[PDB]
């Protein structure tokens, strides 16, 4: 099987502009047998470009791709709102026919430090028998951001879970939410329970936190 | 390290179309009489009709896009006018004709009439006063006795095929020059779409008939095994569907009116053949086929049509919808004449799942514009007494009904009258491509310095 | 043997070379309606002489094969010896060429005829 | 025109099997249209299953001898469609399933390489749901408080749960964020929104959960 | 370097001799009315082979270049080496000796082929 | 200003344009065709 590593994950860009999204394989394809398509989010991918450069009957002049040895660049001048999406390339040199990581395509705005809120468990999460700790990070950008537990001044792992919001026409912004959880009796093993963000809006990393029963 | 190197004269080729040329052999060539139908500077057919198979070759084929049948559609067209430009202009012919109901003891609830009209001679001045006998089909009346006029008067300028000239249809074989050729599907159960398993080159295709004809196929190739189904898209009613035999049906059509020709002198040159009184009895045109062979055939069909369409389900034959009297009946020329052919008893039947013959009437019309091109048509001289001509019945075009009830009953009648069907009954198995001898491909070699 | 016209077709190249001369003969084979049959053979001899015209400005002038100094680059459809001729007919193969032909040609006839035949005379012209 | 209309949602149960339909409606034949099955995991890239050209069944080596995928020409009532089935289900096999429609006929087309091609047309998708969870209602507690607040649904399955706030008084602000699957094999999510401090002992909050798999709904008040 | 058709014309002939690919290529190009077009590309081919007759039967058989056993008679426009290649064009040249191409063709097509290639089957009857 | 010979009055002389200049023409009259037939497949269009 050929792997396909695409390259960038996530790309910022406005209107107008030229935006360029790599794919590297592991072997060489010489017959440029690498496609390129666009994934709305929900809605079915469309077939934009075949062959390398290969433009499908109706896909407008603004795409065009260019392959050389093992690179393949599929490039969008005069970016449009249309346009914004996912990217996906796909090779099929060699069976089966493989694809790549994906290409995130978002809209461009200023950075904008998060805000970060905690939320303990309702009590009437502690007489379920489970306890559920949340924490808030809204209207960040851009969405690389992580999130970690700190109990005791002691880190914990494998038991939080993330979930990210999706492109806001408005704002342009992202919020994001860290449910972390465990177990009903592990809650009351210690004081403090605490939220640490790391992200670029902020100079150096915030941590919210609250002790039981404040 | 791989270099490029290149071979002339490689087995590449590429799909493309050209114009090709007919082969009539030579033995319709000797038909002669001043230009018979078509053969008159076609090339000779090869004498060893030689056919190549290539190995290892999947080609796809499609006979509903095959450009061939195109040319063969105009070449007939422009064929039939560069007989009819020579021949003599028949446009002094519209005329006030005064006709009569032709003479027979009544138990008619006519067609035929005795037209006394004024013409014009060979001298200009001096004019003529003639009779002549014209089916229904050619003339109008228009509003003491009723008077009438031909019916292209209003339309398009006649001529009339000069009698020399035949219409019989004679074997062609289209021919492919050099660097293309011509490729022949022998596949037995082959649907004329899709790719081909049985690919054979030849120069030249098999003798081809151009019949100039309707609803039905005369003398043409027959098929193999199964009764063969092709369709482009089956889905559409709207397309025709054509199929073709593995038996040939026998008819016999006759004209039993032994008819006289009045040549008549519009000349210096020009000149117009009408018909005489018939000498005897008074009978109309038929043609007779085989009802047990046809039981059967449709008995062979309707297991056929099984295959594609339900395991075990109804079908329905009946007469056909409405439309031009070249499409409604058959149309087809017997020995000089166009006949026009009621087909409904065929047709009349019901099929589910699990000694005698049959007759139809016939109509004879003279006037024809044929492939419906306005501003000219064209007259077919009357032919001398009983007219008879036997055929072979190879091939079909249909058509379907529509949603109706769900999963119930399908219906099928008559169809076509654009005559690229009939040439794909024998185009089905070709289509044309192009060599390309130049090729490029690595290997250690390299040239000097 | 004689598989007459494209009768070596399906088979790889390697063994597909030997119908060479079999093609390359039956390449040239030598008032309306009779127009007919007289426009159609205008193209055999033009599609012959521009192949005649390619095999002479190319570095080869004669017939049925040639050698190059262009390499084959790894840009171009990168296979082994057997997996060009031995493992690929000319139709699959041409297939894969299909790209890059021109890349090939205009080396074909710049970088041969336009150097080593002008080297030709630079070193006979003493 | 080409529309590849597939079959209904369909939630299963490990171990079982499913067959999804997909209509190839403006398709002339798959003698000249090769289909291809392709799978897209929650929130990653798409994988190549198997297809169906020249009426020749493939599977992916990784998906050999576990899929089956046929298909037939059109019915006179139907066009012609392509079927997957898929045995054996794990939950890593949940995943949105798409069809392919791809022209055959031209041999230089660059859209296929000797099976191995593109992919032209595409259909809406099936989602297929692999888990051992039944129906269940969820669960639905606060998140007590510019300052903001929100609703937690967790333990809920199948998808899909409407959250409005104060029966839709509430709409500026409003991050419903998306469904995580939890270890137990269930459902869970929180839907959060931002309103001003001074308004938090005047106005009352409360979010509308709704859940139609379960025929349950629960309105929950965020008090402070 | 590739000016276009006819690129180099007015510089001189040694270093317009680089066109000779481009305009050898660019030579032949792959009812009433329709005769306007027919007529055109006629002449083309007839001109070509015109040019591949003359060039074969000069004892060159080969595109572009060619060197003869010919001498240069000191009456056919007496010029230096750089007098010829350098300092005229094909032109101006070919102005010089357009009154005495005809006293060298017969000596190309019959000093040397009736001569060379016939001494060819007596260096090879053994 | 272009001319074969300027000398000879009677050759005519050319001139182009470095600007071009516009021109609107109309007839003004709202005619009427009356196609009347003399055929079979002839006919005459003339002004009502």
């Amino acid at each position: 099987d050929i792997q396909m590593t695409q390259s960038p994950s996530t790309l910022s860009a406005s209107t107008g502009d030229t935006v360029r999204i790599s794919c590297r394989a592991s072997q060489s394809i010489t017959g440029n047998w690498v496609a390129w398509y666009q994934q709305r989010p929900g809605k079915a991918p469309r077939l934009l470009i075949y062959r390398g450069a290969a433009l499908l009957g109706g896909v407008p002049s603004r795409f065009r791709g260019s392959a050389a040895g093992t690179d393949f660049t599929l490039t969008i001048g005069n970016l449009q709102a249309e346009d914004f999406g996912t990217f996906y390339c796909q090779q099929y040199d060699t069976y089966p026919g493989t694809f790549g990581q994906g290409t995130k395509v978002e809209v461009k705005r200023t950075v904008a430090a998060p805000s970060v809120f905690i939320f303990p468990p309702s009590d009437e999460q502690l007489k379920s028998g489970t306890a559920s700790v949340v924490c808030l990070l809204n209207n960040f950008y851009p969405r690389e951001a992580k999130v970690q537990w700190k109990v005791d001044n002691a880190l914990q792992s494998g038991n939080s879970q993330e979930s990210v919001t999706e492109q806001d026409s408005k704002d342009s912004t992202y919020s994001l939410s860290s449910t972390l959880t465990l177990s009903k009796a592990d809650y009351e093993k210690h004081k403090v329970y605490a939220c640490e963000v790391t992200h670029q809006g902020l100079s150096s990393p915030v941590t919210k936190s609250f002790n039981r029963g404040e | 390290n791989l270099w490029v190197t290149v071979y002339y004269g490689v087995p590449v080729w590429k799909d493309a179309e050209t114009t090709l040329f007919c082969a009539s052999d030579a033995k319709a060539y000797e038909t002669e009489k001043h230009n018979v139908w078509a053969t008159h500077a076609c090339v000779p057919t090869d004498p060893n009709p030689q056919e190549i198979h290539l190995e290892n070759v999947t080609e796809e084929f499609n006979m509903w896009k095959n450009n061939m049948v195109e040319q063969m559609h105009t070449d007939i067209i422009s064929l039939w006018d560069q007989s009819l430009k020579p021949c003599v202009k028949l446009t002094p012919l519209c005329v006030t004709l005064q006709c009569t109901n032709v003479t027979n003891n009544i138990t008619d609830d006519g067609e035929l009439k005795n037209c006394s009209f004024n013409m014009t001679t060979e001298l200009r001045d001096k004019k003529q006063k003639v009779y002549s006998l014209f089916y229904r089909l050619d003339v109008v009346q228009i509003n003491s006795n009723k008077e009438y006029r031909l019916i292209n008067c209003n339309t398009s300028a006649i001529t009339q095929a000069c009698p020399k000239v035949s219409f019989e249809p004679i074997p062609i074989h289209y021919c492919a020059p050099a660097g293309f050729a011509i490729l022949k599907c022998k596949d037995k159960k082959f649907n004329g779409t899709g790719p081909c398993p049985s690919v054979s080159t030849v120069q030249c295709t098999h003798g081809i008939k151009p019949v100039v004809s309707t609803q039905l196929l005369l003398n043409g190739s027959l098929a193999e095994e199964e009764v063969m189904i092709r369709s482009e898209n089956i889905t559409n009613n709207a397309k025709n569907i054509l199929v073709q035999f593995n038996t040939p049906v026998q008819i016999n059509c006759t004209r039993p009116n032994n008819n006289t020709r009045k040549s008549i002198r519009i000349g210096p040159g020009q000149a117009f053949y009408a018909t005489g009184d018939i000498i005897g009895d008074i009978r109309q045109a038929h043609c007779n086929v085989s009802k047990a062979t046809w039981n059967e055939t449709l008995g062979k069909v309707v297991k056929q049509l099984r295959k594609h369409f339900g395991n075990n389900t109804i079908i329905r034959f009946a007469n056909s919808s409405g439309g031009d009297l070249e499409v409604t009946t058959h149309s087809f020329n017997c020995g000089g004449e166009f006949f026009y052919c009621n087909t409904s008893g065929l047709f009349n039947s019901t099929w589910i799942s699990n000694n005698d013959s049959i007759t139809l009437p016939c109509r004879i019309k003279q006037i024809i514009n044929m492939w419906q091109r306005i501003g000219q048509a064209m007259y077919a001289p009357p032919i001398q007494g009983v007219i008879r001509c036997v055929s072979n019945i190879t091939g079909l075009i249909l058509t379907r009904d529509g949603g109706s009830t769900n999963s119930t009953t399908e219906t099928f009648r008559p169809g076509g009258g654009d005559m690229r069907d009939n040439w794909r009954s024998e185009l089905y198995k070709y289509k044309v491509v192009k060599i390309e001898p130049l090729g490029v491909a690595p290997t250690r070699c390299k040239r000097r310095v | 043997v004689f598989l007459g016209f494209l009768g070596a077709a399906g088979s790889t190249m390697g063994a597909a070379s030997m119908t060479l001369t079999v093609q390359a003969r039956n390449l040239l084979s030598g008032t309306v309606w009779g127009i007919k049959q007289l426009q159609a053979r205008v193209l055999a001899v033009e599609r012959y002489l521009r192949d005649q015209q390619l095999l002479g400005i190319w570095g080869c002038s004669g017939k049925l094969i040639c050698c190059t100094n262009v390499p084959w680059n790894s840009s171009w459809s990168n296979r082994n010896l057997s997996e060009i001729w031995d493992n690929m007919t000319w139709l699959q193969w041409d297939k894969e060429i299909s790209n890059y032909t021109q890349i090939i040609y205009g080396l074909l006839e710049e970088s041969q005829n336009q150097q080593e035949k002008n080297e030709q005379d630079l070193l006979a012209l003493d | 025109q080409i529309h590849l209309v597939q079959s209904g949602t369909e939630v299963k149960k490990p171990g079982s099997s499913v067959t999804v339909s997909c209509k190839a409606y403006g398709v002339n034949t798959f003698g000249l249209y090769a289909v291809n099955w392709v799978r897209q995991a929650p929130g990653q890239s798409l994988e190549y299953i198997g297809q169906i050209w020249r009426w020749k069944s493939s599977a992916s080596h990784h998906f050999r001898g576990r899929v089956l995928i046929s298909a037939v020409d059109l019915t006179g009532s139907s066009p012609p469609i392509s079927s997957l089935e898929i045995k054996n289900l794990t939950s890593d096999d949940t995943a949105v399933y798409f069809c392919t429609t791809t022209s055959t006929y031209d041999r230089w087309s660059g859209l296929h390489h000797d099976g191995v091609m593109a992919f032209s047309s595409w259909g809406q998708g099936t989602l297929i749901s692999v888990s051992a969870a039944s129906t269940k209602g969820p669960s639905v507690f606060p998140l007590a408080p510019t300052a903001a607040l929100g609703c937690l649904v967790k333990d809920y399955f199948p998808e899909p749960v409407t959250v409005s706030w104060n029966s839709g008084a509430l709409t500026s602000g409003v991050h419903t964020f998306p469904a995580v699957l939890q270890s137990s094999g269930l459902y869970s999510l929180s839907s959060v929104v931002t309103v001003p401090s001074s308004s938090l002992g005047t106005q009352t909050y409360i979010c509308n959960v709704n859940h139609k798999p379960s025929n349950t709904k629960v309105d929950k008040r965020v008090e402070p």
